[PDB]
This record gives structure tokens, sequence and C-alpha cells, in this order.
RNA sequence: UAUCUGGUUGAUCCUGCCAGUAGUCAUAUGCUUGUCUCAAAGAUUAAGCCAUGCAUGUCUAAGUAUAAGCAAUUUAUACAGUGAAACUGCGAAUGGCUCAUUAAAUCAGUUAUCGUUUAUUUGAUAGUUCCUUUACUACAUGGUAUAACUGUGGUAAUUCUAGAGCUAAUACAUGCUUAAAAUCUCGACCCUUUGGAAGAGAUGUAUUUAUUAGAUAAAAAAUCAAUGUCUUCGGACUCUUUGAUGAUUCAUAAUAACUUUUCGAAUCGCAUGGCCUUGUGCUGGCGAUGGUUCAUUCAAAUUUCUGCCCUAUCAACUUUCGAUGGUAGGAUAGUGGCCUACCAUGGUUUCAACGGGUAACGGGGAAUAAGGGUUCGAUUCCGGAGAGGGAGCCUGAGAAACGGCUACCA
RNA sequence: GUCGGAUUUCCAACGGGGCCUUUCCUUCUGGCUAACCUUGAGCUUGGCGAACCAGGACUUUUACUUUGAAAAAAUUAGAGUGUUCAAAGCAGGCGUAUUGCUCGAAUAUAUUAGCAUGGAAUAAUAGAAUAGGACG
RNA sequence: ACCCACUCGGCACCUUACGAGAAAUCAAAGUCUUUGGGUUCUGGGGGGAGUAUGGUCGCAAGGCUGAAACUUAAAGGAAUUG
RNA sequence: GCCCGUCGCUAGUACCGAUUGAAUGGCUUAGUGAGGCCUCAGGAUCUGCUUAGAGAAGGGGGCAACUCCAUCUCAGAGCGGAGAAUUUGGACAAACUUGGUCAUUUAGAGGAACUAAAAGUCGUAACAAGGUUUCCGUAGGUGAACCUGCGGAAGGAUCAUU
RNA sequence: AUGAAA
């Protein structure tokens, strides 16, 4: 199996270490996950000490956070559009950490309507008081407003699905939002 | 596995073998004190040598 | 050191959510930590726009264990240097010494700007790389 | 070697059990417990090579299984259980109570005592933490884990416990001028009344300590064990009371007590 | 016990070697050998090959027994005594043998895990599991085999197994049953507009992500976006609370969700005790087993500083296709070129790198000595490696297992 | 001044701690306020922070050397012990031998390297000179 | 240009022997068992052998580095008397 | 007296050497590449649910056709669970073939040395001024020690010509 | 010019 030690590498001076041991189980590795989209399949693998490890594959839906509001909703995943590590992962549409993908934006949309009562894109006493109190905060910025107009919203995967069985992430906002749309539009 | 039994002799042969004075002295000792073995004589000399090294390296100190 | 976001990824401090909605004084936030053992977090590290998560002060790489002092001899690498530990190994038989050196490499933050000859002390942190384990905390030359 | 050790030879077993280098090439391995491997006295070597209440390990296991024996107010029917420091053992037969404490010669002593002095013990806190559900708690030097204690109890303190429950009778803080006991090093068994300490921030807090013959020394803060206040010990103490006289003075002592 | 002696000369003084002498847990051999005690013993060459026979199996009062096994319950109609075989649960990864590999590698002293796993023990620790949550559902408790066994048997042989008929569980797959408060949402309704609102769903534990708190060198002033506590609506404004660490995005708490759904006892032995609303009603002990988390303990894996024999008839080594670093990701139980994508060209060297040799495992130590030292250390103890050479992997907490499998080579 | 043990003023030496002689030998907040100028009649009410401590702070570098913590046993040296002596081993010894009593199983060594440590000779070691120099 | 006296650096000399060495001898070949001012290069009985091999330089002759197997009890230094 | 070399006999040790020499072990380019493991499919087989219409028994009801539900039966339909053989792609990579390279030994016609060995032949080079003073380096010559040329030294046979 | 071995 894939080793994880440095007894198989060269030393720092430029010296091939000798063959000293046989490979172990506490220096092993295993194959990548190559997690894809659609028809969720999760094989599990036994680890050191029981301690299960949900090897994600083919994951259709995942969790996504909006951090200024602290909320976290479930959504599908259109596909990855940018990955700093590899354009190969970009092409083959493989989810990993730090990965820039697009999501529906519709549960956030309808939740936004129910929570502030303020339109996007383009009655009862209690709900009216609620929206009137939460007003002066439906003024987020232009790029997210455009993305809610489009119905395809930029998120970053920040989980480790090959270690967790979870594509979890967060909507982009402000600074890194501008940075990543700059990287996409860079031509 | 059994912790090994210490063994150590209780005699020591002469450095220089054939000195007629030494040989006659230890023969004198064996034939007057009723001994069989220069081994035994060396043994007694070894005890004396042990205590003499101890005495020296103790009385060296203040 | 022209651009903090030089790399394709977005380098930042994890979990330090600078909220874009509120516009309060000091528009962007920065985590840090006192390393301990009587060291100082420099004002350049406080005011810095850089990230360098492998730094002991602003980053997340705890110093613990041995501490050493040496003079720098290489600077030609990216956020990494090599020092020289000139010392004298004793030989009992001849009852006298001999010069020896061990060129340990260490990691260096952007909080210090170091040219060759700058004497430096470090701290044992976790394995930064195949070659590196230590990280610098004070410099003692010009 | 591919897993936990299970056997233990003699000459890797510690010194202070005083196990003989003859009589079979294997030693009793302390099964896991509230104390370490080396600073622990198994009940097998206890009954078989301190009291001679039995002669063979079969007999000692017979005793432990028929339950004439009980530690900390519980039977503890294992032949190789760790009887560690400060600990209590109770024998219905003879109505005796032995205590496992140290002696100044660096050995596990045999402290004959009564039932209430068994019913309480002492335990140094090893650390303090906050458990789940916002429950502050502490943990001692004998694997005992205790909940909702006093905030005055901080690290290096000692607690005195009921032994019918895990609750507290009282506690003793760490500060300058308290009676102590040493556990680790050449000073094994000393009793030496803290005079001051020193930090060396980064590891190895050290403490300056002296016994009542004016004789001073320095010890590590994880090797010490505080037993109370000056004068009165909170328990009864073994022969010597931690003095470590010279070899010649002890020679004269026994030759006067021939 | 800081010792010398014989030998080049016709003789003498020297350098200089030879030989002598003493020792060795240093072996072999010869010749001889009466006794007591203690005891090394196929290491050196061949880690060369092995016939045969043993070396790990295992149960209590207490996981499963209709043995068509054996005594007898007669205190027991279901057994309730003992008990092969078999299912189950543990262990077989310790021990034992050798020293082949290996020259910054093992190892020795000395550090760290604020960078991780940890069965077993030991101390604490699961009022919150009815999911159109009102009939959707037994909780004095639910379903399915399958072994053993019965018999049919098939191969020359195998700890070979098929076919058919049963039956068990701490085996599998499932599964409800106990408080009180406290905030969010809705939100009936009054409608008030200072705005008041009945009633309903959530909250245990665990995983994953995001956020906040997790603290505190020193004292006063000007207002309000809208008074916020209660009002003399002149404003008195106090009250405030957070542990440890050398030091943390620590321990820990709370918001918002995720889970194909983790754990929250359908287990077992003794003794049988009390309340009467006189019901197999309600309550009750001493235990064993298992179980989520935390801590402990036996460990484990990486890791800081220093140290190794001979070689320059080895002076440059490493980097194609990882060598040195950085960023991101995968993998890991975890850091980290451990591996991949992109980028910078580095890293080691006469203070002997790199390559070669070694009748080289390292050490605690052994022989031997005034001092300095030299030689040896396979070998009882500590840590490593291996099971004929290599590679791979299941079960498991723990193996790259070999008295376990798979292939190739001999 | 005990009948060869131990004491005082001890003259002197021997090494140690402190003050001054141009000799700051880091000081700001503090509580101890300390040594308290604080004194009540001869034992009273109020001095300058390290002598205890948390910190802000400059802490220019080593080599050296002292002391300490720590270095698994066995081995080595070495205490006691009649295994019949001895090699050994860690046992044994004493009773009214019926209840039993009881000292032991010491101590030493532990290289280099690592941690703390008092010192400041020795050996190097940078300092403020077309003063970006310190107290301010 | 000579003479006298002094001086520093040289090539050396005559005599002693406090000192050294095995001795011849030596102003260092002294200040070394009363063993240490700093550093470099070389030797470890005689031969085999400055051979064989491997690099390296040279047109060549040859040079620099440079062993082993094997053999032997002496070879060698300085002096004394013949 | 002592001694040198060639030549001759006996025995040994090592070197050069045709043989694209031979072996042993390690590293390894290239090619083939088992075997498991991971992932894309595969689907025998077994098995739970939902209906699903009828050949027609049984009883309950117009008691006569007819009607209600269970029933031995079989398609047919989906809703699923487990699921071996086989299989794509990947990484780990044994083993074999071919080269290269590094070390450790080894065969060999013959050639040229060295050493040892009681009495072999040819001369007499050296030690005295050794009978041409010896030796050092270099070159040529010749059976052999050796001679000669050019320079150098005293270890010379001279420490010496006012 | 040479002069056998102990």
């Amino acid at each position: 199996g894939i080793s994880r030690d440095s007894r198989h590498k060269r030393s720092a001076t430029g010296a091939k270490r000798a063959q000293f041991r046989k490979k172990r189980k506490f220096e092993l590795g295993r194959q990548p996950a190559n997690t894809k989209i659609g028809a969720k399949r999760i094989h599990s693998v036994r680890t050191r000490g029981g301690n299960k490890k949900y090897r994600a594959l083919r994951i259709e839906t995942g969790n996504f956070s909006w951090a200024s509001e602290g909320i976290s909703k479930k959504t599908r995943i259109a596909g990855v559009v940018y990955h700093p590590s590899n354009n190969e992962l970009v092409r083959t549409n493989t989810l990993t950490k730090a990965a820039i993908v697009q999501i529906d934006a519709t549960p956030f949309r309808q939740w936004f309507e129910a929570h502030y009562g303020q339109t996007l894109g383009k009655k009862s006493k209690n709900a009216e008081r609620k929206w009137a109190a939460r007003a002066a905060s439906a003024k987020i910025e232009s790029s997210v407003e455009s993305q809610f107009s489009a119905g395809r919203l930029y998120a970053c995967i920040s989980s480790r699905p090959g270690q967790s069985g979870r594509c979890d992430g967060y909507i982009l906002e402000g600074e890194e939002l501008a940075f990543y749309l700059r990287r996409l539009t860079a031509k | 596995p059994r912790a090994p039994r210490t063994y150590s002799k209780t005699y020591s042969t002469p450095k220089r073998p054939y000195e007629s004075s030494r040989l006659d002295a230890e023969l004198k000792l064996a034939g007057e004190f009723g001994l069989k073995n220069k081994k035994e004589i060396y043994r007694i000399s070894f005890q004396l040598s042990k205590i003499r090294r101890a005495a020296r390296d103790l009385l060296t100190r203040d | 050191e022209l651009t903090v976001q030089s790399e394709r990824a977005f380098q930042k401090q994890p979990h330090i959510f600078n909220n874009p909605k509120v516009k309060t004084s000091k528009r962007t936030k920065r985590w840090y930590k006192n390393a301990g053992l009587g060291f100082k977090t420099p004002k350049t590290a406080i005011e810095g726009s850089y990230i360098d998560k492998k730094c002991p002060f602003t980053g997340l790489v705890s110093i613990r264990g041995k501490i050493l002092t040496g003079t720098v001899v290489s600077t030609k690498m990216h956020r990494t240097i090599v020092i020289r530990r000139a010392y004298l190994h004793y030989i009992p038989k001849y009852n006298r010494y001999e010069k020896r050196h061990k060129n340990v490499p260490v990691h260096v933050s952007p909080a210090f700007r170091v040219q060759v000859g700058d004497i430096v002390t470090v701290g044992q942190c976790r394995p930064i790389s195949k070659t590196v384990r230590f990280n610098v905390v004070k410099v003692s030359a010009a | 070697a591919r897993g936990p050790k299970k056997h233990l030879k003699r000459l890797a077993a510690p010194h202070h059990w005083l196990l003989d280098k003859l009589s079979g090439c294997y030693a009793p391995r302390p099964s896991a417990g509230p104390h370490k491997l080396r600073e622990s006295l198994p009940l097998i070597v206890f009954l078989r090579n301190r009291l001679k209440y039995a002669l063979n390990g079969r007999e000692v296991k017979a005793i432990l299984m028929q339950r004439h024996v009980k530690v900390d107010g519980k039977v503890r029917t294992d032949t190789t259980y760790p009887a560690g420091f400060m600990d209590v053992i109770t024998l219905d037969a003879t109505n005796e109570n032995f205590r496992l404490v140290y002696d100044v010669k660096g050995r596990f002593a045999v402290h004959r005592i009564t039932d209430e002095e068994a019913s309480y013990k002492l335990g140094k806190v090893k650390k303090v933490q906050l458990g789940k559900k916002g429950v502050p708690y502490v943990v001692t030097h004998d694997g005992r884990t205790i909940r909702y204690p006093d905030p005055n109890i901080k690290v290096n303190d000692t607690v005195k416990i009921d032994l019918a429950s895990g609750k507290i009778t009282d506690f003793i803080k760490f500060d300058a001028g308290k009676l102590v006991y040493v556990t680790g090093g050449r000073n094994l068994g000393r009793i030496g009344t803290i005079v001051h300490k020193e930090r060396h921030d980064g590891g190895f807090d050290l403490v300056h300590i002296k016994d009542s013959l004016d004789n001073t020394f320095v010890t590590r803060l994880n090797n010490v064990f505080v037993i109370g206040e000056q004068g009165k010990p909170y328990i009864s103490l073994p022969k010597g009371k931690g003095i470590k006289l010279s070899i010649a003075e002890e020679r004269d002592r026994r030759r006067a007590q021939q």
C-alpha cells in the first residue's frame, strides 16, 4: 500500500536511505476519493481504532452556511467552476476542500422573503412587525444581489468530504468574493 | 531468561612464575601450615591483596 | 512581498470572519497570539496585512520544546532560511575539542526581514516540512 | 512490538518491590489501573513478599477470589491489581488495615492502622478541567475523577475523601510552609516542609524543601506530594518519618537496638 | 599490584623487532579425570534444507444446551445438577528463536504531541429515542435465520464440503415507554399603533460546517439612530460575569442546520423483601455482562539537541519521473513532499557531503589496566529487524501477522 | 566549668555576606508598605515596592566552571548476613517457643549531550567617528 | 681610504660543556621523565617495493599518489680493540 | 675475509594475459506483468412490501340468478434489501527478460618477477686508495655483475699554503 | 684473478 513515511524517500543531504523495514499499517495511505455529483453513494472504511470514515462519492446535496446570519441550509450542487489546486479537478467536476461551486440560492431566497419581506432580483400583524424590526439590513451588496437575481450562488466547500462524507461550505461574501470573481473573469 | 549467576574466582596466579625465593617461601608456608595447593596460598595472598588495596585507597583520604 | 494574495487560493486566517455588512472602525480584523517564554509579538506582525499561517505569532503553529540560537547563512528560499550552529565537540582521549556545525533549517515569518549574518533564536514547533522543525522569534544584528 | 506488552520480566520490574533474582525468570506485571507500572505495588508481591501471609501465587489468587481482601472499600478480586501510593487495604481477618505509603529507604512500606484511618485517605490532584454540560471537575493521582469541587482547589492541591462515596471530607491548598512527602528520585520517602520554590517558566517547576534536621534539598513539583500543615501530619507516618540519616548513624541505631 | 628478561657483537652502547611472561564469561583440540555446589552449550562457516512428534486455546452461580450424554429433580412442568459438540465473547499482535538487513538508520541520554490512536483495567458519566410527533406502533417485550444435531451423501487424499429438515442468543437486523422550567419562530385574536396576544414545533448524546463568548494596564466629558433598566421620562444608572495555560481558533457554553443516523440495556445469576387502592397490582437488594463521552492506566506512532568503525586507488552529491522550499488539495488517527497540481531553484560539502567496505543490530556491559587507554559486546536485560526472498491484504483496539491468508521466485 | 566528652569573652587565621571610597549593582503600577522618619509614659496612630509575589520594561553573545533535579535493573565498588567455610544468595536473628517479637534487603558510580544554577579570571565576542549617538 | 670604541643584520670560526645525545659530536643537535611556546611534513624491524594495480601529467623518457600475497631474525647506527 | 649479478636445477607466492572470460550479490533504464486492495458496472441467486385478475371450495346475505371476504393456483406490474461469478479504470507492485553500473571471489596457453633452499657454472662489481675513490640523477652500450658521457655530493683517500 | 658447508 501507499506509504506515508520518509524512509522511502531520499535524505536531505542527497543520500538514498537503505531498505530498513517492511511497510506498516501505521504509515499507510489509501486512494483518493474523487467525489462526484448525483446519486449519493457513501462507502465507509475501517480505520485505526474503529473510528469510522465516511468516504464521500457521488454526493448530490450538501450543507452551506451564510455567516453574517449564522444560518445553514441544505442544497444541491451544480458543479465546481474553480479550484486553485487543479484545473483537472475543475474539468472532471470533483469536490474537495476550498472548492468553488454553484448552488440554487432558492432556500435562502424564500427564507429572505419570509424573514425580511424584501424582494430580490428584478400581511399579519406579527410578521409585519418582525419585518419592520429586521429592516435596514436588506442592503447586502450588488454582487450578491445579482447572484440572487441569477439563482446560482457562489459557495466554497470547506469540509473534507473524503474524510467526512460531507460537502459543507459557505456562501462567498465581500473581499474573497471579489477575489474569486476576479479569478473567474480573468481573461 | 533466568538472571545469570555471578561467578568470580578467589585467587590470582603470580605475574612472574619462576622466582626461587617466592617458590621457596610459599613452599615453606604450605609445608608448615599443612596445605596442598599453591592455589590456596594464592587465595590467601589474594585476600591480603584485596584488603591492602582497600587500606591504601582508604588511608589515602583525610 | 508585493501582493499578500499572490497565490491562486485566498490566504487568510481561518474562522476570523470580518463581517462585510457592518462598517465599523478598523475595517479588517487580525488574529494573533503571544508565543510565551518572554517573547514579543512585533508591531509589524500586529499591523501586518500578510497571512503566513506557519508563523508562530499570527499563524497557528505552537512553539514548544527546545530553543536554540544561531547565525543565518542562507536567505535564498521562500519564507525559509538555514542557520549555522557553530559549536565544539569534546574528545576525552586527547582531552580537547574540535569545531563542528550542524546546518539546521528553520522557518521564518514575514514579521522579520533578515539578511545574512543576522544572529537569530528560534523555537521548536511541529514539522513544518521534511527538513524544518523550528521557527524564529528574535533577531540580534543589523 | 505489534501491540501492548503483556508479560513482564524480572530486572525490568522495578527495584523497590525487592523481588529476588532467583526463583523463576518472570515477574508480576501490574495490569492497568489507577497507578503506573513502575511506581506501583501489586497485591501478589504484597501478600507474598511483605507479610508472608501466603506462600504461592495460587494461594494468593485463592484469597483474592474468596474475597478476604478489599481495597478502597471494594473487593478488587484481581491477582495483579496496582496498590499504589497512599492507598488503603482492609482485612476483615485479624481486623487489620495496612496502608501503602513509602519509606525513607525508597520502598513501599507496610503501615499498620485502624478502620477510620483506612476510611479516609489522601490524594493529590493531578489536574483540573471543565467536563461536559458545564460541570467543573478535577482528577487526582489515583485515577479518581471528582465533580463540582471548590474553586479554592487548584492544581498541586490535595483532597481527603469519604471512601464510601467519592465526595470530599476536606482539602489542602499549595503554598509556602506546608508539610509534604516526596515521590520520585533519590528523595523517595522524605518529609520536608516547603520553604520556597522557583518557576523556570517553560517546564520543570522546582521546589526548595527541608526536613526538621535543618537538612535541605530541591525536588520537582510533580514529584512532591503535600500532606498537610507544619507539625501535625494528616495521617500516621512510618518508621523514620523521612529523615535519611547516614549509613553510619543507621549502623549505630541498629547496633544499639541489637 | 607504575616491575621485566633472552637474541645482531670478539666484546660495548643504541635504535629496532622477534621471542619469553601474565590474563580473557575467548573458542577449538590433545592427555587425564574421584567428590560437593553453581552452569554456558549449532552464534562465528550455511538467516542452508528439514522427516516425525509437541509448542494457544478457553467458562463461571451468572451469553446460547431437548447431546435421542450421564446422575438424580421430586425445592420445583420450562428447564432449572453435571455436561461432550457447536454458535457467541475474548485471546492467538504477548511469550519464544536468531542477528540476516541497517553506518544519522536502529540505538543511548534528553524533549514534545498546543500534532495523534489507545482494546483492556480504574473513577465519574445517557428524565429529553412515539418522527402528518391522534391510532402512524406489543413494551408484563417484537422478527429472521444458522450452527450443533437428524439423515442422503460425493472424492484416492485435505481441519475437503454440497443437498434436505429443525431449533437457540449479549448472534444478526429492528424497536416505544418519566418531571419541571427557558428562548425562538410563527401566530390565532384584540387590532393597537407604547402596541399587547391564547395556542403549536423544537431543544439529550454523537458527526460535519459556519458564527459569538471564552476577558480584564487608568480617570472623566458632548450628544443622540431610538429615552433601555425605573421614573421627579428632571434622568440616578450604578448593578455587571467567564476556568486553566509559558502561550491557542484550549477546555467549555450557545445560536443554524447537517447524518445515508451514532449511543441512550428487548441481557443474565442468586436472594426473594415490603405497601395496600387484596391486583401474579405497585415497589426492593447483592451482583455479572455490555454501553456514548471525558479522565486514568498498559501502550503506540512521529519528534527536538548530541554522539558511530575503516575509506579521497571515492570530490563533488541530490534534482529527468521530488531533490530544497512555498500555496492549495487528497490521504492519514494525526503534522509534514507522505502524495498530487502550480510556482521559486534550491538543499549537503575539506568542520570528509555523496559513493564503497564491514567476519556492523545498537545499548546496559565484558576482558584489561597507576593515570591516559586499547580490544570485544551474536549471546539471559532494554529498544530494533525478520520467519526461505519480496510484494499485498482480511479479521481485529493492536499485524503488513507468517505455528493467517493471496500471488510470483527458488 | 563532663571524669578521655563539650562550652563560653575568646585574642588569630581561614574562607563567606553587606556598606562607603566619583562604583545604578533595570524601575513603574501595586498591595507587605519594608527595613515603618512612624513613640503613646518606656512596646505607639503615618517612612522610600520586591526582602513575598503578578505583570510594562531593557533582558549584546558564547566557551568555561560550581551546585542541583534526572540518568531501569542486573553488572562494578561496597554495608549486614555463618549457604557447615567459600563461590553464592538476600536471607535471617530473638522469645515465656502455646498467644509470638523484630533490624533488614543500604550506600556509592553514572561519560558526552540537554534543563536550572552562583561566579566573572581566562579565551574570543559587537558597541557612538562623511555620530541616522544616550540620557530629555 | 685607514685606526679605536660602540651598534644592528649577515657567512662562518676558536675554546669550553652548565646542558644534550647511544656515540661521533652540537650555540643548538641546549632550555626534554623537573616531560606542554605555535604549526606543517614524514618514520613504526629487514626485504618484497617505490614493485603491481587504479587514477593523473607528459611527444616520449618517465614523474606524483601507491599497496598486498610471500619470506626472514636480524638488517642498521656510533664507537672500542685486533 | 666478506660479497654482487646473469645463467642452470627444485618448490612456493603474486602480477600481465587472448579468452567480446566465468560466477555471486546489490542498485537499475526499458518491456511483459501475476496477486490482492480501492472505484465504474454487472447480476445469477435468495428475500420483504404493495396491489394484481381468475379456475372455484367455505360460511354470511336477494336465499334463485346474484352479492362480501378469506382462500391451493398462476401470470402481470411496480416499491425495495442482501447479493457471489465476471468486469472498466486506478494505485501498490512480487516475478521474469534485456541492457547499464557497483562491489566480492575465480579459471587460463604463455611472458616476466620475487622469495627460499649445505656445499652448481661464468666472472670479481663492492668493502683497504678493493687494485680505474665511491655514490646520486640522466642517457646510451653490453652475457653478467657492470662501463662510459654530463652535472652533483663526501657517506673521501684532503677540514690545511699569509 | 679466485679460495666450498658447519
